[PDB]
């Protein structure tokens, strides 16, 4: 009968800097981290006992129901997910990432290859390349008509360097459709960006 | 030192059966429970269960019941343990890398975790990708990674000697069945002309190998 | 005043010395014997905190006992890291007896006497006492057996409810007899059976899942089957007259029971040669059982339950278990605690 919540399970913040995230349950609670593609590593346990082998940046305060995981000196190692623990139970989590690196997507598209049409198959894409932040919105044009269901679009996590990230849109649709229309558009909307970015090619 | 290795990845039919093992060493294994735990892709963590080394004892919630058997056996001197969980009847949900845990404290803190078991559950036999080109136009290109089964690929450039704005995106799971990523990366104009392009993709699972050139 | 200590203790029993009966033997060289009149004493307006949790009288019985057995009953084989070892076998007498707990000179033990309670926090009705009653070293799974009851009402005994992880003891506050018998003319030798009145164990079934209605939101409360593990647990492992008995108790646990459920119940048995070890030091075994008729007739004073894990909301579900015989200890000696006089 243990209930446990979240804190606003996704937050950004500059290096160098201090964060905080809140769990409100009613058991020994503890936190961990964890990096993409990896095990979960344990931080705190029983609130505010500090786990050994780990940075004095992290810390957590044991008053009342709810239990705080802070963050000092925020070093590029840092940023990975976040959660807490009550016995059985854990929270999906909350995502990290950092600030002020606002630039613009480099917008690409690319057309089907011939050797992709041989086997009756045209995949376009269209390119989104490093850019802040992750918002992003984008829709297929084909002869100036909105397409939509026949999209898949993909992300990468934040980049260690440059704070960046990359979208890639793939229209896929018969040989057939493809060969039946000429102009096939990529419109971009970025908060960053004046004036959404159109790029286009003509089939030939 | 501890120590907890989990074996190497599972694929299977629905409805079928598999077996992930957990060998540990370097401690006093009878005096800590082992936990296993599960992580759907883009999901939380999901408990299995408890099971006691000293007595062989499960605890499993009301979905893995039925489902699920967590067993144990010990060397000749105690001195390392395998772990194992058989999950039985599998569902196409039940996609997942499982882990195993030991369990410190009664604050049900887990220290050591396993590497973790990639568990594939589809119909879908062993397929390679095909790889084609995305002809380029500073300028942006890359190689196309269309429908394989199952994950993982690994794509490099030049043999791993052009590493500068690679970005490999995370694959998707197509309707079909199949899976399918893309893989690009960015150069100056001058660059198309004289240099050589060579996109590197392995698909171990299907024993595919290939190096296409990418060229306007 | 004085504090919470812990010390060596001795213990006291009536062995008797012309007695071949194991556990007669060990006491007759390890205790001294009982007191005809042992004081006690009830403090006035004093509140002692308890905690049969973390209790170490507990240990050193646990010590004691491991020791009977090494020494009385050893097997024909055992393992030894990565070797074998071979000794004589031969058979032996068994039935314990009752062995009191007793502090040195400087310490006391302390006793709770509220009727109702659960063996961890504070406790009103306080006394003194020189020795603790007589416990028998009975060793056994899922089921506690020739121990003491509570003084009404039922009892349930934790450490935290809430960790799944944590054993339940269930206190009953009325015996029921268990009746088990190797039958004479041994035509499996090894075939063995225990006998339950129904009427009275479905009655005092019942009103334990009440209890448990108590401790978990008016919940529905379910009973089902060991999940796994040695077969030292999935069945209610059990020693009588120094043979090895193990007992399905699917038909003890039955929810339909709490139309015909008032019949004898009858668990069928048997007597292995080959097992695990309790003191938890792997294989062993033992010459085939002896002749004639092997009877045991024992009281069901407690139940060990492990609680099903995981979100579920509807209900509760409660399988038998055991394993870590020092929770036998720790059924009779919840109430007592030794403390140093300063
Ligand atoms: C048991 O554990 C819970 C959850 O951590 C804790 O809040 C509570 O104080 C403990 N209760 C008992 C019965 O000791
Ligand atoms: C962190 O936790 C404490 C303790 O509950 C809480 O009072 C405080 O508001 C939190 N700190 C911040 C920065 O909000
Ligand atoms: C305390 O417990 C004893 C049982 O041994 C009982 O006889 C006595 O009346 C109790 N004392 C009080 C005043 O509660
Ligand atoms: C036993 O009683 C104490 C005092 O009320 C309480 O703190 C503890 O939770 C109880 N244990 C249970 C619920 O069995
Ligand atoms: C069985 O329990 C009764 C009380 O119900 C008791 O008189 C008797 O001593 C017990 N038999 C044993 C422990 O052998
Ligand atoms: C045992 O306790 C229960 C409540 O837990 C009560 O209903 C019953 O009367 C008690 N049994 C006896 C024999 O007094
Ligand atoms: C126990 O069961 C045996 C065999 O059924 C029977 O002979 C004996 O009378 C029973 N003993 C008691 C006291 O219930
Ligand atoms: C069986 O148990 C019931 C319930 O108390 C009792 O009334 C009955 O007399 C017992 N049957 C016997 C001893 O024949
Ligand atoms: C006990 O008996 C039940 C019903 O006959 C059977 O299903 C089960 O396998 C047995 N359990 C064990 C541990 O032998
Ligand atoms: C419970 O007992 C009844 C009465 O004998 C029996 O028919 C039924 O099979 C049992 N319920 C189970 C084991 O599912
Ligand atoms: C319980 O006590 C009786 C004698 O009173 C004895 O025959 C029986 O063996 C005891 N139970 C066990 C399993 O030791």
């Amino acid at each position: 009968d243990i209930q446990m919540t979240q804190s606003p399970s996704s937050l950004s913040a500059s290096v160098g800097d201090t964060v905080t995230i809140t769990c409100q349950a009613n058991g020994y609670l503890n936190w961990y981290q964890q990096r993409r593609g990896k095990a979960p590593k344990l931080l705190i346990y029983d609130g505010s006992k500090l786990e050994r082998g780990v940075p004095s940046r992290f810390s957590g305060r044991r008053w009342g129901q709810e239990y705080n995981l802070t963050i000092n000196n925020l070093q590029p190692e840092d940023i990975a997910t976040y959660f807490c623990q009550v016995y059985e139970f854990v929270v999906p989590g909350t995502r990290l990432d950092l600030k002020r690196t606002v630039a613009a997507p480099s917008v690409f598209i690319f057309p089907p290859s011939d050797e992709q049409l041989k086997s009756g198959t045209a995949s376009v894409v269209c390119l989104l390349n490093n850019f802040y932040p992750r918002e992003a919105k984008v829709q297929w044009k084909v002869d100036n008509a909105l397409q939509s269901g026949n999209s898949q679009e993909s992300v990468t996590e934040q980049d260690s360097k440059d704070s960046t990230y990359s979208l890639s849109s793939t229209l896929t649709l018969s040989k057939a459709d493809y060969e039946k229309h000429k102009v096939y558009a990529c419109e971009v909307t970025h908060q960053g960006l004046s004036s959404p970015v159109t790029k286009s090619f003509n089939r030939g | 030192q501890v120590q907890l290795l989990q074996s190497g990845a599972a694929v299977t039919k629905p409805g079928a059966s598999v077996r992930v093992s957990c060998e540990a060493s370097g401690y006093n294994i009878r005096d800590y429970f082992i936990h296993w735990w599960r992580q759907a892709p883009g999901q939380g963590l999901q408990w299995v269960g408890w099971i006691n080394p000293k007595t062989g004892q499960p605890n499993n919630p009301r979905q893995f019941q039925g489902r699920v058997s967590l067993t144990r056996h010990a060397s000749w001197d105690f001195d390392t343990y395998s772990f194992y969980m058989d999950l039985k009847a599998l569902r196409s949900d039940d996609t997942a890398v499982y882990f195993c845990a030991r369990q410190r404290s009664d604050y049900w803190d887990f220290d050591v975790w396993g590497s973790g078991t990639q568990v594939t559950v589809s119909s879908a036999s062993t397929k390679g990708p095909s790889v084609f080109p995305l002809a380029p136009s500073t300028a942006a290109l890359g190689c196309l990674v269309k429908d394989y089964f199952p994950e993982p690929v690994t794509v490099s450039w030049n043999s791993g000697a052009l590493t500068s704005g690679v970005h490999t995106f995370p694959a998707v799971l197509q309707s079909s069945g199949l899976y399918s990523l893309s893989s690009v990366v960015t150069v100056p104009s001058s660059s198309l002309g004289t240099q050589t392009y060579i996109c590197n993709v392995n698909h171990k699972p299907s024993n595919t190998k290939v190096d296409k050139k990418v060229e306007p | 005043v004085w504090k919470d200590a812990d010390t060596t203790l001795f213990c006291a029993s009536d062995a008797k010395a012309h007695e071949t009966e194991v556990h007669n033997v060990w006491a007759t060289h390890a205790c001294v014997p009982t007191d005809p009149n042992p004081q006690e004493i009830h403090l006035e307006n004093v509140t002692e905190n308890f905690n049969m949790w973390k209790n170490n009288m507990v240990e050193q019985m646990q010590e004691d006992v491991i020791s009977l057995w090494d020494q009385s009953l050893q097997p024909c084989v055992k393992l030894t890291g990565g070797s074998v070892i071979k000794q004589a076998c031969p058979k032996i007498s068994f039935d314990p007896i009752p062995i009191h707990y007793c502090t040195p000179a400087g310490y006391v033990i302390l006793k709770c006497n509220d009727k109702n309670f659960n063996g961890t926090g504070p406790c009103k009705n306080v006394s003194s006492v020189q020795c603790t009653h007589g416990i028998k070293p009975v060793v056994s799974t899922q089921l506690l057996l020739n121990g003491s009851l509570a003084e009404e009402e039922i009892i349930i005994r934790t450490e935290n409810i809430t960790d799944n992880a944590k054993t339940i003891i269930v206190h009953l506050n009325k015996s029921v007899e268990i009746n088990c018998t190797r039958p004479s003319n041994g035509g499996d030798i090894r075939k063995a059976y225990c006998e339950i009145n129904g009427t009275k164990w479905n009655k005092v079934l019942k009103q334990v899942t009440e209890k448990l209605k108590e401790h978990f939101n008016n919940k529905t409360i379910i009973f089902q089957p060991p999940s796994g593990g040695d077969l030292e647990i999935t069945m209610h492992h059990f020693n009588c007259r120094g043979e090895f008995f193990y007992c399905n108790t699917t038909q003890l646990f039955n929810n339909t029971c709490i139309k015909g459920c008032n019949g004898t119940i009858t668990l069928p048995c048997k007597i292995k040669q080959i097992i695990n070890m309790w003191q938890g030091t792997g294989q062993a075994m033992y010459a085939p059982p002896i002749d004639g008729k092997i009877n045991c007739v024992s009281n069901i004073t407690g139940i060990l339950l492990t609680r099903d894990g995981g979100e579920n909301n509807s209900t509760e579900i409660f399988r038998p278990g055991g394993g870590n015989i020092k929770d036998n200890w720790r059924s009779e000696l919840y109430k007592y605690k030794v403390v140093q006089i300063e």
